[PDB]
């Protein structure tokens, strides 16, 4: 007995959930109208891809 | 969204009186500051005066007398009452909601006066 035999992997799969509720970027960088830099408009942003 | 109703400009001659009426709907969040701006024909916007939300007012021209603003706590509106007018106040005005996060206009009043 001299050696172990193995099978090497081949490819890689990544696999997650799938991409939905995203973060609403698109309501903050495309705006009709913006605020006055003295009132700065704040949004939190959580719970969201 | 914020709804800004504008209403009682139009034509008056000299030393004559009205009412300016603006009404919040919408958001008008609870810390409210609420203003009023002056636009002179083709000339920079000044601010005419602004009233807060512990009644307390901080007028923005030596115009004490002319405006009086009224406040209406029920319906969270502002009235300006105008006396003694005069012809170099003849502009459109805007009120002004700052609301707490984002600041809104209205859409506008033709106050006008000469002789
Ligand atoms: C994501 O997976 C497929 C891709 O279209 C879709 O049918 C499904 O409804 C989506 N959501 C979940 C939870 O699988």
């Amino acid at each position: 007995q001299t050696s172990n035999f193995r099978v090497q992997p081949t490819e890689s799969i990544v696999r997650f959930p799938n991409i939905t509720n995203l973060c609403p970027f698109h309501e903050v960088f495309n705006a009709t109208t913006f605020a006055s830099v003295y009132a700065w408009n704040r949004k939190r942003i959580s719970n969201c891809v | 969204q914020v709804q800004l109703q504008e209403s009682g400009g139009g034509l008056v001659q000299a030393g004559g009186s009205l009412r300016l009426s603006c009404a919040a709907s919408g958001s008008i969040f609870s810390p409210n500051t609420m203003g009023w701006f002056r636009q002179a024909l083709g000339k920079q916007r000044e601010g005419v005066a602004f009233i807060s939300s512990i009644a307390s007012t901080s007028y923005w021209l030596p115009v004490k007398g002319r405006f009086t603003i009224t406040r209406d706590n029920t319906k969270n509106t502002v009235h300006l009452q105008m006396n003694s007018l005069i012809p170099e106040d003849t502009a459109v005005y805007y009120c002004y909601a700052v609301d707490k996060s984002q600041d809104y206009w209205g859409q506008g009043t033709q106050v006008t006066v000469s002789s």
